[PDB]
This record gives C-alpha cells, sequence and structure tokens, in this order.
C-alpha cells in the first residue's frame, strides 16, 4: 500500500 | 469541469444536515483508527490520552460528477458535506482535531475524512509496566443514527500498527484489534452499531 | 416526504428562540441523568467531576409530519430547534458537551436530545471511602422559564443507574434518585421546577 | 400577540450595539451579586461563583400586554446588555448558564448569569475568626457616568440564601456599595458597585 | 444625530479589513501598558501578567459632526479596523478579559483598552532587591513602518492600577521604541519594548 | 486603486476553498520554520514544546493587480491557504498572532503565523555537546504532489531565537522528501526540518 502517508491514504483509502 | 466547478456543484447539491441514505438502506460507514501516540497515561485515576488518525469513509452519490474530462478527486471543507455524527461513547473529553478539516471526495461520491484526533478515555492501565501490557478499549459509533440509518464497520487492514506509531513514545504497541458490535440501551429502543478498538500497549523495557 | 424535505420544513417552521407553548400551558420537559463516570474527586476542595447523558424530551406539535412513505424520525442540529434552557443551578463549571449537537425529531413532534456532558459540582466527599459513601446533589431546571412556562419532570426508574456506568471508574454507584421539586429565590416572584438528582457513590478500593 | 410576535418585534426594534439612552440621560443599571460558592483559596487568589443580578430599561422593547404575555426570554445577542466588567479581575468571567435575559412588556430587562471568576485578595486570615475579605469592583468598561449609572439594590450585608452548604467556606458578611472612579487614563468618572465578601474556613 | 445613527453610519463607512492610511502616510498607533497583576511566576523562565493595553489611533472615515450629536460612542471592535498588534515574544495567545468595545470620538480618534492576560518568556533575581525584568515587545504583525508607526505615550505612577494583594511589587516600568529589519522581510517593523522591573515582596 | 478596491477585488475571485492551480500545475508552496523558543523539553516523555514563525509563500495569479499600492494585508479567511500539517505533532497548532497574510500585486501570498506546538522528538542528549535533534515533518494533509508541491526556502542561524530560553540552537536544516509508491502514479512530498539544540548551562 501507500498507507503510511496521510495524503496518499486520503487519495487511496487503505 | 475544473475544481471551481466541482466545488460549486457540491455546494448546490450537498446537504450537510441530511444523511445521504439510498432507497432507505443504511449509509455504510467504515472507521479505522491508526494510533500515532499515547501520552499522559495515569495509573491512579485510570485514564489515557491518545492521538490517532480516525479514517472514516462512506459514499454520498449527491456529490458525484462526471470525471471523463475533469479531475477525479477534490479536497473539500467538511462544513460543505454531510459527515457521520461519530462519537467515542467512552470518551471523557471532546475530540480535539489537530489537522485541517478537509475531506477527500472522489468523482463517484466516495468520501474520505481522516482527522488526527487527540482524546482522553477511561481505560484499564493496570499492567502497563508488564509484558502482556494494558489494553484500552475505544467504542465508536453514530450518536443519533441507529442501525437502519447508519451501519458501522471496521476495515480489513490488519497488523501494520507500529508503522504509524511514534518511535519516540515511552510506550509501544503490542496489538490493535477492531471488532464490530451492536448495542441497545434502555434509553432507546433501536440498536446502534459501533467499532470497538482494542489498543494493547506497554511501557518500553 | 424524504429526510431532506422534513429537515427543510423544520428550518422554515421551527423558531429556535420561541418556547413552543400551546394555549398558554407550560411546555412539559422530561429530564433524566444517566451517569457514565465519576472522575477527579478532590477530598481537599469538596469538588467532583462527573460525566452523564442528559436524556431530555419535550414536544413541539408544529414540527409533526403525517405523510405516508416518510421517516419516523430525523436527526436535526439543535441550532434549528427550540431547546429548553436547562442548567444545573449548583454547577461550578460550564457544562462541556462531549457529543455531536444533534437532536431526534419524531413524526409526532416529540424531540429527543441526549448530550453527553462533563461538569464539576460542589459536594461533600468526606465519606467517599466509607460504606454509605458520599452523595452529589445536582439540581436541574430552566434558567429563565418559571412553572407557568416550563414544567420539569423525571422519568420513572426503568433501569439501574449503573447500566451506563464505566466499569473502569475508581468509583461505584450506590444509588441514584431523581425527584421533582420547585425552587424560589428573592430575585424572582415565580417558582422554578427542577429535577434533584442524588448520586450516592463510593471508592471501590 | 403571541410569544413569536413579541420576539419578532424585539428583533425589529432592538439595537444590540446601541445604548438605549433616553434624551441623553444615563441608562440606570442596577447590579447585585449573589454568592453561590467560594472555590479555590490560594496562599493570594480566590475563585468565586456568583449570580450577577442585573436590570435596566430599554423602552424601545416595550409592547402592549393587555391581551398578550407580559414577559419573555430572549437571547442576549438580540439585546443591548451593559458592558459590565470586574475592574480588578484576573481571569475572564466564565458564564456558566444559558445566555438568555427576561424582557418585561414595559421594557424592563432582567439578566442574571452565573459567573465563575478569580480575583486577587488577601487570604492570610481566612482561618481566623474575622476571616478574609475579597473586594470586587463592577462597572461599565466604556460608559462613564453621563451614559451609564450603576447602583446596588437595597439589602446590603447580603443573606447567603444562594450559598452552597457544601463549600469549605462560610460567608461572614457581604456589603455592596456605590462608588465613582476616575483613573488617569480617562478624563471622565465611571460608576461602580464595590462588593466586599467577608468569608472564612468552616470548623 | 443620535447614537443609533452614528453607529449605523460607522457600519456603512467602516472597513474593518482596510488599514485607514490617508495619503500613503503611516497610521500612527500609540500603545501604553498599565500593569494590574503578575501571577504564576515560574523559576521555566515564564511569567503570566495582566495589563490594560491602552491603544489609540485615528480613522478619519469614522468622523461625524457632533452638532447636537454625541462626542463619543462605544463600538464593537468587529465594526472597526483595529491594528494587528502582537507581543512578538508572547508564548500564549492574548486572553481578553473585558468587553470588546472601543471608544470612537467624533473626530475619528479611536481608543481601545482591553484588559489582557498573557504569558511571556522572561528572566526570573525576582527575590533580590533589584529584582527581575520582563520585556514585552509590541508591534504590528504585518504592517511595516510606512504603513503603521508605533509609539509609546509620555508617562505617571506605574503602580497606580497594580493589585496591592499580589505577591509581587513593581519597581519600575520603562518604554523603548525600536525599528527592526529582519532578513525575512525588506522593510522595517516598529515596536515598543516595555520593561517591567518587579520583585517578590 | 486604493487598498479598499484591492481588498474588494480579492474577495471577488479569491476562492478560499479552491486550490488556485494554474493550467493543471501544482500550487508551489514554500515553507520555512524560524524558531523563536523552546519551552518545555521533557526527558521522561520525549516531548518538546516549541514556538516558531512558519514562513509560508505561494502564488494565486487570480489576485494580481496593477503604481498604487504593491502589497496589502488580508485576513486569511478571504484566501485559500495550503492545508499543511506537521505529521508528527501531538497538539493542535496554537496561532499566537493576528491571522492576516500579505498579498503582493503579482499574486504572491506570504503568511507567517507564530505557532506554539508540541512534538514527539528525541531529547536524550539535550544536556550533551552535540545535543538533541527534533525532526518536524510538514506536508499537505489531503493533496498529493500534482496539486501541491512543498519545498523549503533558502535561509541555520537563530536570528529570531529568544536569548532567555534555557536552550540554544546548534543548527536547523531543511530537506525535501519525495516518494512514489507502485500503487499510485503521483508523488508524495514533505519537508523535514531538523532542529539540533541543547541546554545552555
Amino acid at each position: 500500500c501507500c498507507a503510511r502517508n496521510p495524503a496518499c491514504r486520503h487519495n487511496h483509502p487503505c | 469541469l475544473d475544481r471551481a466547478d466541482i466545488l460549486y456543484n457540491i455546494r448546490q447539491t450537498s446537504r450537510p444536515d441530511v444523511i445521504p441514505t439510498q432507497r432507505d438502506r443504511p449509509v455504510a460507514v467504515s472507521v479505522s483508527l491508526k494510533f500515532i501516540n499515547i501520552l499522559e497515561v495515569n495509573e491512579i485515576t485510570n485514564e489515557v490520552d491518545v492521538v490517532f488518525w480516525q479514517q472514516t469513509t462512506w459514499s454520498d452519490r449527491t456529490l458525484a460528477w462526471n470525471s471523463s474530462h475533469s479531475p477525479d478527486q477534490v479536497s473539500v471543507p467538511i462544513s460543505s458535506l454531510w459527515v457521520p455524527d461519530l462519537a467515542a461513547y467512552n470518551a471523557i473529553s471532546k475530540p480535539e482535531v489537530l489537522t485541517p478539516q478537509l475531506a477527500r471526495v472522489v468523482s463517484d461520491g466516495e468520501v474520505l475524512y481522516m482527522p488526527s484526533i487527540r482524546q482522553r478515555f477511561s481505560c484499564d492501565v493496570s499492567g502497563v509496566d508488564t509484558e502482556s501490557g494494558a489494553t484500552c478499549r475505544i467504542k465508536i459509533g453514530s450518536w443519533t443514527h441507529h442501525s437502519r440509518e447508519i451501519s458501522v464497520d471496521p476495515t480489513t487492514e490488519n497488523s501494520d500498527d507500529s508503522e504509524y506509531f511514534s518511535q519516540y513514545s515511552r510506550f509501544e504497541i503490542l496489538d490493535v484489534t477492531q471488532k464490530k458490535n451492536s448495542v441497545t440501551y434502555s434509553c432507546c429502543p433501536e440498536a446502534y452499531e459501533d467499532v470497538e478498538v482494542s489498543l494493547n500497549f506497554r511501557k518500553k523495557g
């Protein structure tokens, strides 16, 4: 995933 | 459409005070807590202060737009959207939001809101110095929407729990489990769905 | 009617600053406290901090809707409603509301508001370690509406008050009584109705 | 008229940012403190809770009550309220109660908030028989004597009718007396009520 | 004109978000601190102070003819431009203790004197004869010297307003004007540095 | 144009809730911390409380005008501001100063609030010569790199640092970090600011 980064996690819910 | 147009259309159609139910099915809301830190543990007067990202997702078709020639997501202030009325039933302080109060909205109407929250809970701290540690239970569900209106589900996302946690804390995370429950109180004849999050942690050493 | 229509109609018809009296009868308000926790007892200062759900109901028939194929209840922000100006006459801190500020309106015009509130009171805590324990007295009624305008009544003891109480508190509830009264002061020609809540509690050990 | 009509008419005529002076006479404001509790004495600050009974008139609010209700509750954001301050306070007043006043059909307004506030006072003798005294000065922050007069109501030593039985302290005496102060900051005189709360620790 | 008319006209012409510069001259702002109390001294080098911040300036847009009319009115600060003063070395947000009303004079003079509680970093000698000194630096946050000038007023009894029940006493209060240029920012920023020399009784 | 006209024109055309992207380029935001104080280092809990000026700049060409004034002060509620957060903060940022930004006639916006904030940071060697280092990670809370890019500005020297602190600044360095994940074609950016500091003696 890209789950660790807040922005990425917003753009790609993990 | 440009971002201005999307945002303009969202203000026209979005009803922040109206749960976006579809054909009188519940709005399916998912909640996932990512723990960032544990501060001010108190072995007397039970009590812990935690910082966590509250990942909250749901869908609201009233927000949707055609993204064929347009951006596929935008950031929108939460005051322009319906947001679920989530509360930690066992919190002893108001949630303090640390981060900009913006949600991410996808062109299909998926919404992600993930505030960083500092909050104090009543929790069992006996054993925080031992190997098996202490466990703090946080119960989160809708304050006013029972199970025909809002369903609440944990996300599948299992053991990666230390990645988000401050490496400089005095404490370490042993385990986090997120389990669905459905509670009826005598105050209120319907059932309210919640996620119970169990944070198993201990002092380092 | 859909939720959107009802919420829209509530904003049009509801007068948040106008007590919904009918034919110069008092608005009957029922108030009942469910204790969730007792925190920060202070044997020095005789003060205690409590968390309680304040179950509050009353009616405003102007809000009713009788239409077919409609919800039985909606969730509405309290700023769209008249709410009774309830206060704990003997509180020593401002009530801190922990929960989303939404009330339920039922299709018959009943309004149900149950905020979680944290608040500090002056009470005699000397015997908190003894068998018979300490008692905290909380008086709740309307701040500005005397008995011709607002009546205040407890609801009848259905549950044990311990149903809602945190098992992780340092304290346990021995007894809760909620009794109707009337207060008068020399400030004021009329009597004010209240509920007097006696919270009898003690330390677990 | 029903309550809705009265409240509607009050919003039409009421000017919350305009002192309701009549023909350039001062608005007579009466103020009285009723002590509810004394909370956190510190060897030199003390914390008090008091109901601030405040009345004045605003004839613009008046209505005909011959076949109508005589009094209503109104949010203070719809009313002019006096800009009262405790000149010697060391904390912001914390208002504990709903911010609603009573308006009477003749234009009398009654506002009685419960306030928690900290003051600087000499508490050394709080454990002695004669006790400690806390002095609170209350008047208008910006309105001098030609614009606002401030007067205590009659009954001075103030019976602890309102005082918590569960306080660690007891009230020996309360006196509430009128004064008129000029500071060098400001060329006009400001009226105040000086409240002396004489209290001591219980045995 | 009655007070209602004046207040109404002030709302019509007053631009709370627009500095009332007149001919591209600075708005001259004067500041004077009157100390009421010193609380919660900490050995962390922090002190908590209460002070009346006497602030004055002119905004000719607010002026009216005082024929019949009042010479002054009380106006909520949300209806006025107010200087964006900050204590550059404060470590807490200023807590305003008093009603947020300013006095406007018919000539356009504005007088705003909030009571403020605020915490500062300063060197706490507090038990010695010569005492400790707390420096409070006050100036415009965003307006350099061509837009806002900041000046002390000429002094009169530093202890006049001071609580006699405080644990501390005021030895002296002094003012210095400063004009500072940082490398962040090519213009000069004016401040007034107020030195509160105090000690434990 | 006078200041009133400029401010009026900004409110038309400024969209506080819309990122002012130009032709699908990111809004280039530069962020730089100037440390003013270090307040409550805690060796027990690994937490530090700091005060810093957060120098933040970016452009919004829609605001531009113009011989007649070149800059104005504008309340931030009239502007889009980047949704920057310190990812490792453990308290809400407390803004100490008036919430006004500077807008330049070319559309540059400069916002520099004074902020008090607590971070989780390694304080172990704060009494040693080489000292402790506190890392503060800053980026957009909801925007990836094609919408908002974040870069440090070029100046590091404690020009702004209180001489009355218990601590002294040894060094401040700023590095940009930029990751692309295989899930996702766009890049994620933050600025890591390293505050190397120690107790004086």
